[PDB]
């Protein structure tokens, strides 16, 4: 699908999407949002698949 | 030994500040696999020494900014971690409340953080003249942003309406005289309404050379300040077809300023006390607000 | 009185503010002592129902 929505035109101009440094401050995190990242099921599947 | 793969990266990143390829570092170092330098990125990356850009030709990995620094007191980490966003708002500038949120630390590290820096000539501090309510902080090489802060019309924060008001006086009676000869003139009617016409560039020059104000004011600022006059109901403005001349503004388009008389005269309505009244909605015959006893009509007849 | 308040105390026995963190105010151990009244200025004296 993206590429279908890439392929709306037949030649696709050079595009000037420069990847602005969009650095995010590792802000610290409150330990109670810290605990509920810990618990997330993203976090488990990760530390699984370290493995 | 990976350490010395990775001191040799920092190394290529300190002698090119702009970032480097991985080609620069395959040139640098060749009798080293491409697996052996990802893992050295990888690590270089997880640790927080570098930053990655993706350019028209690639990835490039350049050193984060710890050289440059204002607040050496405590941390260096939280002058970069300040530092960063501060460099991201840029010329918008950014609230110290939004500093702070996005910081998620008190009000009195924050504050520290920003003496420290401005300190050191790192960040300067301008006052939001959009909504005048905290001062914005942005990086001290970058040029102020018309927008948040500044402009030729605002000073010290504050609207000129006199400033404004001359130029609109000073426009409207130069076209005015410019359409008067264009009239005077009677050679052809075609030749008349081109005469009577202005370029945002003529007046522009015309206004510079009067010389009201000692800001400098742009083209766009007395194309503005026509575009208001416009909204008066006083001149008139068309766009033209015109590839390049002394304006070169728009891309084949000129737009070309005359005075134009109103289309009719004052209604009748507004010549009668009651279509300009404020207390037009409690008239009735018979109560406090009647015709019988208006003060708006008696002394309109009395005048 | 004598099981659940405790449970209920230690339950929340640290509380602490997000801003200027490593202060905290930690609870270690709740009486709820004899009945007295308060008639008296500033001292406790034994009241009969
Ligand atoms: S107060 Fe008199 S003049 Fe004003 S709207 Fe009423 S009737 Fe008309």
């Amino acid at each position: 699908e993206a590429a279908n929505e890439a392929g709306d035109s037949s030649q696709d101009e050079a595009e000037d999407d420069v990847k602005q440094i969009t650095v995010r401050f590792s802000r610290p995190e409150s330990e109670q949002a810290r605990q509920r990242r810990v618990q997330s099921y993203e976090f488990l599947q990760k530390k699984h698949a370290e493995e | 030994d990976p350490v010395e793969i990775e001191n040799r990266i920092i190394e290529l990143c300190h002698q090119f500040p702009h970032g480097i390829t991985d080609q620069v570092i395959q040139n640098e170092m060749p009798h080293i696999e491409a697996q052996q330098r990802a893992v050295a990125i990888n690590r270089l990356l997880s640790m927080g020494q570098l930053d990655l850009l993706r350019s028209n030709t690639g990835l490039l990995y350049r050193i984060k900014d710890s050289q440059n620094a204002g607040k050496m007191k405590g941390s260096d980490n939280q002058e970069k971690l300040v530092y960063q966003i501060i460099e991201d708002a840029g010329n918008k500038g950014i609230w110290s409340r939004d500093i702070r949120y996005k910081s998620n630390l008190p009000l009195t590290e924050i504050n520290k953080i920003l003496k420290n820096l401005e300190s050191k000539k790192l960040i300067k501090a301008v006052k939001s003249v959009a909504a005048s309510k905290k001062k914005v902080y942005m990086l001290y090489n970058l040029q102020p942003d018309r927008s948040v802060t500044g402009g030729a019309w605002y000073s010290d924060q504050d609207f000129e309406s006199e400033f404004v008001e001359v130029l609109n006086q000073q426009c409207f009676k130069f076209l005015q005289s410019k359409a008067e000869t264009a009239r005077e003139s009677k050679q052809n009617p075609m030749i008349q309404r081109n005469s009577s016409f202005a370029s945002s560039h003529e007046v522009w020059k015309y206004i510079c050379e009067l010389g009201i104000s000692k800001v400098e004011l742009s083209m766009e600022d007395i194309e503005t300040i026509l575009n208001t006059l416009i909204y008066d109901g006083k001149v008139e403005m068309t766009i033209i077809a015109a590839k390049e001349g002394t304006v070169g503004s728009v891309d084949g388009h000129m737009k070309l300023y005359r005075a134009v008389n109103p289309i009719i005269p004052p209604t009748g309505l507004v010549r009668a006390p009651c279509g300009l009244c404020p207390v037009f909605d409690d008239c009735h015959e018979g109560g406090e607000i009647s015709p019988s006893n208006c003060i708006y009509m008696t002394e309109w007849l009395e005048f | 009185i004598n099981v659940e308040i405790k449970k209920i105390m230690k339950a929340n026995e640290k509380v602490t503010s997000d801003a200027d963190p490593m202060w905290y105010l930690k609870y270690l151990n709740i009486y709820v002592g004899l009945p007295d009244v308060e008639e008296s200025f500033n001292v406790t004296r034994p009241v009969s129902p």
